[PDB]
Parts: structure tokens; C-alpha cells; sequence
């Protein structure tokens, strides 16, 4: 019911602008003023600016003269454009309900990309099993932008499996890995195949982990 | 003796009912009861009255009318889900003193199921009951300083009270302990004051004596023995004050383990004051967003009849409630202005009465802003030109830049002029509000693949709009 | 701006346990204080603000008190669904946070099975070399991983990556990537990962020799 649904993914060039939207319903949208908060990733939260519900902005020192926060009252929608960006603009953005004294309600978050980096599908290596327990997995490597999903043997392998999050290399590519421990006695038998997904380069990848 | 209509000593009255408890005497009558503001209290000549609209079992308690120049009731207000009346959760006493705990019994009739627990289960302690006043723990051990809660038995289950912490004092040796009430007091030339030193000791051999300005009083004592303790008490009555009164009072106690002393000033004043000040200036200025406290420090005698906070300021008059205070003839009152809007810049006056006349003090906060720009094309006299109005406080500059390409910030290497407007024309400048200021571009030939950006800049910040035809 | 100081910056507990985090603001900020729950992938939730005022539908086990400068936070039986991220937030002035509390399951110490994975030869082909180096299923988060090719210790080639405490068992796991040329990783032959870690008396070292298998 109370919500605010925020738009898609971004990604961007470094000095490209980014427009994100925020849609509120259940209440009386201009009847509270309007936050945005952002968290860069293993970070903390920092306020950016409010909107207030007169049409006035005050933005954190930081972001002043680069940033742009507006309303559409026929829409319900609250908008934020962050202009010049960097690297360090690399972020979850948040538009939250402004009580001045607290955020009672936001949004589910819209992730921003600021990177030189181009669209490039992954390139998905076996961990192929040494010798009780055996560990295999797949390495899926130089990959932009996040995020890749994977699966094993298309779902029916879902315990013991550790995908682990996606580490940004010097290159600006992505690289992970997914690793599934199974019995030994299983290898001679049993077929595992990782399937790997990155639909921002339509890339859909079934990868067979057998013994060397 | 005064007379208290009921004239019962006990009377139980169920939740929401409506209690008058009057005493009437031959001169003036003084009420001393528990709780308030639950008490609506009427006062004559000859009476008193202790009324209320809606009873809550908090109104259970004894409550002793007295002439100055006693007679007591106790009321009951039987909650069916709240048996305790807790008066205070925490307790200190010395060790081989009795202790009470002030678990108030909402109902006379639930008596002989009530038990003391320990926060559950105590050790070698000796206790008694009383409905009026609560548990007595008889002759408090160090091993007793604990967390205590008072069951009553409600329909074959117990119901507990709110926790009393029970703190109980090592009797070490040392010169008596030393009382003097008040700590500080203030009266006019011609007003009446009473000036009280008392002090204890668990041995009857001690001395107390109340010195004026290290000038020993011929006060008469009171001694008595009361809780495993010796008191010895001094009551200073001054009938009429005067200019002679004013000064240190000390009240010094000795025995074989010292002497020792506590002292009081006596203000002497030739009529009622109230006087007002801030340590902050008058004259504010803070950024918006930006949270302040206003803060005035008031020193009255007698006591306030009323203070309030009132904005006057030209916006909305959305009048504050925000206001807190902490100290009685010194008070300090705080107006909290959180992350401050634009529209809750203005003048902010507090107000404060009393017998001595009213005073007030005004604060007038000015909020700066980071500069808001606004570029638009117009003709003036037939003349193709760029508008750019920039508003912020302190008053902002202007700056234009023609470069090459579309863009909405042009850069060093796309720039092809620059046009500096350090003082552009003042266009409204009016207080509590943001300056703006206009700058005016003619443009004689305007070209396709090209921006124009108009950069204003104060000390808060800096804003920009960038105009592309 | 005024800075929110957290203590702890990480805390272990167990279901049952009663938990005390504390905030501590660079000026005074009244009650303007705010506690908000953040779980992975998740956006924040009130749980308290007015430094002790619980927000609609929170339960009644989360509490706050607090004024001045210094406030705490008390959630008084933890329940599985409250290990997350805690953040305090003033609002007397530009709204600012505090660093996080990371709340965590308090479990038995277990050691990491560790597994290396030596490059693929569908790799080597492209003209790189990526050695992976998997520690399984380990409490507490604490570990250290330390490559070796031919017991030369390595700076500036490997990178490492965490999942979250697992929601079954309650463990983590590392996995560690060493990134060579094709060129560099045929100049050496043994390839090792040493690990070290609380369940472990001596570091444990994982390794190969490049070409056997
Ligand atoms: C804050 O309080 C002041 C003073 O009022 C008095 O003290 C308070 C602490 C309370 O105890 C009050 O009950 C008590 O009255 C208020 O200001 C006063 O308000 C009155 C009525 O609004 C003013 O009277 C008017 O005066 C003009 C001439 O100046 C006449 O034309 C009108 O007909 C009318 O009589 C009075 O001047 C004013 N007093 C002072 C000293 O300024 C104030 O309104 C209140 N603020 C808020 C927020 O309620
Ligand atoms: C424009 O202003 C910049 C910021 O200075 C502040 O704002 C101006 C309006 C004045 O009030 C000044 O005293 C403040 O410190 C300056 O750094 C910049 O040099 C100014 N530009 C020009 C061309 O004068
Ligand atoms: C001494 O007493 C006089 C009044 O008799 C008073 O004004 C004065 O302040 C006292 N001295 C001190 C040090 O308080």
C-alpha cells in the first residue's frame, strides 16, 4: 500500500548525467517532503539533498551545483539527477520519506554504474575436482556490467552451492565464482553443469565441470 | 485539628469516577498529597479542596490536611488490572534502618494475599505490610541492596508492580549527617522565610548549631529518635525579612569523628525582578537545512505566572509548543529548531511574566542559501538577450560561459568566452528572504552547436543553468 | 556536520541473547535520533525514532533511549530475523548516519576446508592464469590467505570475496582469485594458498605443481 518504486539499473560514462524516478503510492504525495540517500557498495549512508513539498531543495554541501532534485504532482514522482559523474559515484541511490525528523518509508533502491567500461559478456572457466567431499565450480570472468546469475544443473543443485559476490578487477571488468561441494563417489556418475546468465549482453552460457 | 468531608478514614472508588476530598478549618487549610496533575486543586479561606473528574489508581494514597496555625484520608481507586500505586522506584536507606517500599495497594480487600519478591526469590529478610504505605523491610543489611517487586493475588494469580530498587548505605564513621532545606532562597523585604538544619547520627552524643555570616544562632532544638537514628533539628523562622537577614547560612555538625558544615545564601530583594539574557547574539545567521537552539537564561523572583515562545517573523505563523527548559529562581529556556526550512526564518520572541512585570527578548535568524539560477531568452527593445536571475544568501555574483557543443557544464577545453558580472542588478533584496540578482547578456548572432551557462557563486555554494536554443 | 560515532562496529550473539549498541553524536542533538535495520540487498526500515519512539509494526523486544549526545539501541531477545545491519541517524541538523553494527550469529568455531583450483587450460588459451583458492564453510568470519608461487609471497595479484553468514549452518566462506599472465604463470611451478584461521593451530597450505595433475 505506502510505497515508493524506484526505476531500473544504470549505467553511465564518467561525465555522463543520470536521471532516476521515484514513484510514490498510499498517501497524499505532496503532503511530505522527499530525501534521497545513497550507499556505495560495503558502505555506509549518505543524505544527498530533500525536496521539499513547495518545489525548494537543500542539498548536501558535497553535491551542491551537480545535483538537481524535482517533483511532478500529477505523477506522484520525485526525481533525481546527479550530473559530472565519477567513479565514486558508483552507488545505490534511495528516495525516502522526509518526516525532517526521521525516513519512515523508501524506496527498494536503484543501483548506479559509473564506469569507462563497456557492455562485454563473461568468459566461464571450469574449478575442475582434485581428488569424502569434493569441491567444483566455475569461474566466470571479465564480465561488465553486474549482474551475472547462476545456477547449477538449472536449479536442481541448490545445496552446498556458494556463489560469491562479484569482485571489480583493476581491468573494470567483473570476475566470480560459484562452487558447489558434492560427494566423491558422485564424480563418476552425476553431470554438473554451471549456468551462467548476463542479460545486459545476452549471453546465456551452460558450462560442463568434469575431472581433469 | 482541621475537619476533611468524607469524614471516613478510608474510601475505595472504582477507575473513572469522580473524588472531592474537602477540609475546612478555621483559618486557611494546607493539602499535601501524592500525585499531580491528576489533582485539580481549589483553595479559599477556610478550606481546601483535592478534586478530580476521572480517578486512576495513581490517585491511591494517604492525603494529611494541616492549619498551619493534622487530620488525614486515604483513597483507593480499585483497578481491576493494576493492584500497585509504585511511588518511587528507588529507595536508600542506611544499614539497621527499616526500609519502605511504596507499593500503594489499590484495593483494601486483596491485603492477605500480597508478598514481597525479589527480582524470584530473597534471603534471611524481615519485612511487614502495611495497605496504606507499602512493604517495610525491619533492620536493611548491605546483602538487601537488590531489585524488589510487590505481588498481589487477583482471581488465584500474582500480579506484580513496577521494580523497587532498594539501596542500602555501610554506616561508616564520620561527623552527623548534615540537612539544611532550602538550598537556596530569595524573599522580598517584609516576606516571611524559614530556614531548617537538621542532622543525624546513629549515637545521641553530637552537636548542631546554624551560623549566620560564622555567627553562631540561638535557635532551640528539637531532638528525636526516629528509623535507628538520632535527629536533632533547627527551624529558623524569620516573621519579617530584612536587608539583615541576607547572607551564608551554614549548618555545622560535630561529634568524636569530626565537624562538618553545609551551607545556603539568603537573597534579601527590594521588590519583585525578572531578568532576561542570552549568551547568544540577537542577530542570527545559520544556513538552511542547518539545526539551532535559541536559548535565554531567566533568574525571577517570585515565581513565573507564564512564558511562551511566539514567532512574529514574515512567514507562516506556525507558533511553537520545540520548546523545552531546565533550572527555583533560575530557569533556562531552549527553542529547538531542527534542520531549519525557509520558511522558519524570522524574528522568534520569548516571553516571560511574573509579579515584577513582563519582559522579552527577540532573536531575529537570517538563513543563507546556495545560489538557485534561472536562465532565460527575451527582447529587450527589440534586442535579443539572455536572462539569468540568481537567488541565494549572502547576495551570489554571475558568470557566463559561451562553449562549443551542447553540454550542461561547459569545459576548459569547450569554452569560447567568458563574461564576469561581479555585481549584477539587485532585483529584490528583501530580509529574512534570498537576494536576487539579474544579470542581462545581449547576444547579437546566436549559433547552433553551441551552450551558454550562467555560474553564479557565493559564500555557501555555487549554482548553474546552462541554456541551449 | 555532525558525526554519529557506533560502538560496536561488529557484534556475535545467539538467539535469546539481549543486545546493547550505542551511538554518540559530535554535538548535542536532543532526541532527534532515528535506529534504522538494514539486511543485504535490502533498502533501510525504521525501527525507533524521537530517540526512544518505535515505529508502526515494529516489535516490542526493540527499544531506544537516549538524549543529549549519547543513545542506545536494545533489542532484548534476539530472534533469527535479527541479524542485519543497524544504523543511528540525527536529524537536528543535515541528516547524517553512523558507520553500522554488523549483527551476527554467535556459532561453534569451525575450521575452513580449503581446495585450490588450478587454471583451466580453455583459460591459458586466452593468455591468462587465474588460481582460485576456496575456504569452505568456517566461524568466526576471521581468515587469512597468503599465496606462495615457489615460496615467494605475493602482493598486488590476488583478490578475495565473502558470502554472507549462511542462514543454515551459520558459516562463511572466502574465495581467493591470484591473477597471472600466461607468460608469468609458465616462469614457476608451485602454486600454493596458506590459510590461517581460528580453528586452526598452523596454517593450513593447499597446493600444486604446474603440469602434474
Ligand atoms: C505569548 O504571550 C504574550 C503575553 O501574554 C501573556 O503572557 C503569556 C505567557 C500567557 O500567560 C498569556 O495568557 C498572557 O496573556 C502574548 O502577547 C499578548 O497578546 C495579547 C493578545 O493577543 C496582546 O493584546 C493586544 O494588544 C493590541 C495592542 O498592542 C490590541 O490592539 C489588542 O486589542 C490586544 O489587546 C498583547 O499586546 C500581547 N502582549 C505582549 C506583551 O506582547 C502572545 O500572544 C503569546 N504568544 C503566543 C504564541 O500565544
Ligand atoms: C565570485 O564569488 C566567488 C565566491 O566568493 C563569495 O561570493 C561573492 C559573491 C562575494 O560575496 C565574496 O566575498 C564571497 O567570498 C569568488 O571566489 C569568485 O572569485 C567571484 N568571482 C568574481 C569574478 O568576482
Ligand atoms: C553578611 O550579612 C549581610 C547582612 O547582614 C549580608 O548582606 C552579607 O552578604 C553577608 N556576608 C556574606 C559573605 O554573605
Amino acid at each position: 500500500q505506502v510505497q515508493l518504486v524506484q526505476s531500473g539499473a544504470e549505467v553511465k560514462k564518467p561525465g555522463a548525467s543520470v536521471k532516476v524516478s521515484c514513484k510514490a503510492s498510499g498517501y497524499t504525495f505532496t503532503s511530505y517532503d522527499i530525501s534521497w540517500v545513497r550507499q556505495a557498495p560495503g558502505q555506509g549512508l549518505e543524505w544527498m539533498g530533500v525536496i521539499w513539498t513547495d518545489g525548494g531543495t537543500n542539498y548536501a554541501q558535497k553535491l551542491q551545483g551537480r545535483v538537481t532534485m524535482t517533483t511532478d504532482t500529477s505523477t506522484s514522482t520525485a526525481y533525481m539527477e546527479l550530473r559530472s559523474l565519477r567513479s565514486d559515484d558508483t552507488a545505490v541511490y534511495y528516495c525516502a520519506r522526509d518526516q525532517r525528523l526521521y525516513f519512515d518509508v523508501w524506496g527498494q533502491g536503484t543501483t548506479v554504474t559509473v564506469s569507462s567500461a563497456s557492455t562485454k559478456g563473461p568468459s566461464v572457466f571450469p574449478l575442475a575436482p582434485s581428488s569424502g567431499t569434493a569441491a567444483l565450480g566455475c569461474l566466470v570472468k571479465d564480465y561488465f556490467p553486474e549482474p551475472v546469475t547462476v545456477s547449477w544443473n538449472s536449479g536442481a543443485l541448490t545445496s552446498g552451492v556458494h556463489t560469491f559476490p562479484a569482485v571489480l578487477q583493476s581491468s573494470g571488468l567483473y570476475s566470480l565464482s560459484s562452487v558447489v561441494t558434492v560427494p566423491s563417489s558422485s564424480l563418476g556418475t552425476q553431470t554438473y553443469i554451471c549456468n551462467v546468465n548476463h542479460k545486459p549482453s545476452n549471453t546465456k552460457v551452460d558450462k560442463k565441470v568434469e575431472p581433469k | 485539628i482541621p475537619v476533611i468531608e468524607p469524614s471516613v478514614p478510608e474510601l475505595v472508588v472504582k477507575p473513572g469516577a469522580t473524588v472531592t476530598l474537602r477540609c475546612v478549618g478555621n483559618g486557611s487549610v494546607e493539602w499535601d498529597g501524592p500525585p499531580s496533575p491528576h489533582w485539580t486543586l481549589y483553595s479559599d479561606g477556610s478550606s481546601s479542596i483535592l478534586s478530580t473528574n476521572n480517578a486512576t489508581f495513581q490517585n491511591t494514597g494517604t492525603y494529611r490536611c494541616t492549619e498551619p496555625g493534622s487530620a488525614a484520608i486515604h483513597l483507593y481507586v480499585k483497578d481491576p488490572a493494576r493492584p500497585w500505586n509504585v511511588l518511587a522506584q528507588e529507595v536508600v536507606v542506611f544499614e539497621d534502618q527499616d526500609a519502605l517500599l511504596p507499593c500503594l495497594l489499590t484495593d483494601p480487600v486483596l491485603e492477605a494475599g500480597v508478598s514481597l519478591v525479589r527480582v524470584p526469590l530473597m534471603r534471611h529478610t524481615n519485612y511487614s505490610f502495611s495497605p496504606w504505605h507499602g512493604f517495610t523491610i525491619h533492620r536493611a543489611k548491605f546483602i538487601q541492596s537488590q531489585d524488589y517487586q510487590c505481588s498481589a493475588l487477583m482471581g488465584g494469580r500474582k500480579v506484580m508492580s513496577i521494580s523497587i530498587r532498594l539501596k542500602v548505605q555501610k554506616v561508616i564513621p564520620g561527623p552527623p549527617a548534615l540537612t539544611l532545606v532550602p538550598a537556596e532562597l530569595v524573599r522580598i523585604r517584609g516576606e516571611a522565610a524559614q530556614i531548617v538544619c537538621s542532622a543525624s547520627s546513629v549515637d545521641v552524643n553530637f552537636d548542631v548549631f546554624l551560623q549566620h555570616n560564622n555567627t553562631k544562632l540561638a535557635i532551640p532544638q528539637q531532638s528525636d529518635f526516629h528509623n535507628n537514628r538520632y535527629q536533632k533539628v533547627l527551624t529558623l523562622n524569620l516573621d519579617q525579612v530584612d536587608f539583615q537577614h541576607a547572607g551564608n547560612y551554614s549548618c555545622v555538625a560535630s561529634n568524636v569523628q569530626g565537624k562538618h558544615s553545609t551551607s545556603m545564601f539568603f537573597r534579601v530583594v527590594e521588590s519583585a525582578y525578572l531578568n532576561l539574557s542570552s549568551e547568544q547574539n540577537l542577530i542570527q545567521e545559520v544556513t538552511v537545512g542547518e539545526g539551532l537552539n535559541l536559548k535565554v537564561m531567566v533568574e525571577a523572583y517570585p515565581g513565573l505566572q507564564g512564558f511562551n515562545w511566539t514567532y512574529l517573523g514574515p512567514f507562516s505563523d506556525h507558533q511553537p509548543e520545540k520548546l523545552a527548559n531546565a533550572t527555583t529562581y533560575r530557569h533556562t529556556f531552549t527553542l529547538s529548531l531542527p534542520r531549519l526550512k525557509p520558511s522558519e526564518a524570522g524574528r522568534y520572541s520569548f516571553l516571560a511574566r511574573n509579579p515584577g512585570g513582563w519582559r522579552a527578548l527577540t532573536f531575529e535568524l537570517t538563513l543563507r542559501y546556495p545560489p538557485e539560477v534561472s536562465v532565460i531568452w527575451t527582447f529587450i527593445n527589440g534586442s535579443g538577450t539572455l536572462l539569468c536571475a540568481a537567488s541565494g544568501y549572502p547576495q551570489p555574483n554571475v558568470t557566463w560561459l559561451q562553449c562549443s557543443g551542447h553540454t550542461d557544464r561547459c569545459d576548459e577545453a569547450q569554452v569560447l568566452q567568458v563574461w564576469d558580472d561581479p555585481y549584477p542588478e539587485v532585483l529584490s533584496q528583501e530580509p529574512f528572504h534570498k537576494v536576487t540578482v539579474q544579470s542581462l547578456l545581449t547576444v547579437e548572432t546566436l549559433e547552433h552547436n553551441q551552450t551558454y551557462e550562467c555560474r553564479a557563486h557565493n559564500s555557501v555554494g555555487s549554482g548553474s543553468w546552462a541554456f541551449i536554443p | 556536520d555532525i558525526q554519529m560515532t557506533q560502538s560496536p562496529s561488529s557484534l556475535s550473539a545467539s538467539v535469546g541473547d539481549r543486545v546493547t549498541i550505542t551511538c554518540r553524536a559530535s554535538e548535542d542533538v536532543n532526541t532527534y535520533v532515528s535506529w534504522y535495520q538494514q539486511k543485504p540487498g535490502k533498502a533501510p526500515k525504521l525501527l525507533i525514532y524521537a530517540a526512544s519512539n518505535r515505529y508502526t509494526g515494529v516489535p516490542s523486544r526493540f527499544s531506544g533511549s537516549g538524549s543529549g549526545t549519547d543513545f542506545t539501541l536494545t533489542i532484548s531477545s534476539l530472534q533469527p530475523e535479527d541479524f542485519a545491519t543497524y544504523y543511528c541517524q540525527q536529524s537536528f541538523s543535515y541528516p547524517t548516519f553512523g558507520q553500522g553494527t554488523k549483527l551476527e550469529i554467535k556459532r561453534t568455531v569451525a575450521a575452513p576446508s580449503v581446495f585450490i583450483f588450478p587454471p583451466s587450460d580453455e583459460q591459458l588459451k586466452s593468455g591468462t592464469a587465474s588460481v582460485v583458492c576456496l575456504l569452505n564453510n568456517f566461524y568466526p568470519r576471521e581468515a587469512k590467505v597468503q599465496w606462495k608461487v615457489d615460496n615467494a609471497l605475493q602482493s598486488g595479484n590476488s583478490q578475495e570475496s565473502v558470502t554472507e553468514q549462511d542462514s543454515k549452518d551459520s558459516t562463511y566462506s572466502l574465495s581467493s582469485t591470484l591473477t597471472l599472465s600466461k607468460a608469468d604463470y609458465e616462469k614457476h611451478k608451485v602454486y600454493a594458498c596458506e590459510v590461517t584461521h581460528q580453528g586452526l593451530s598452523s596454517p593450513v597450505t593447499k597446493s600444486f605443481n604446474r603440469g602434474e595433475c
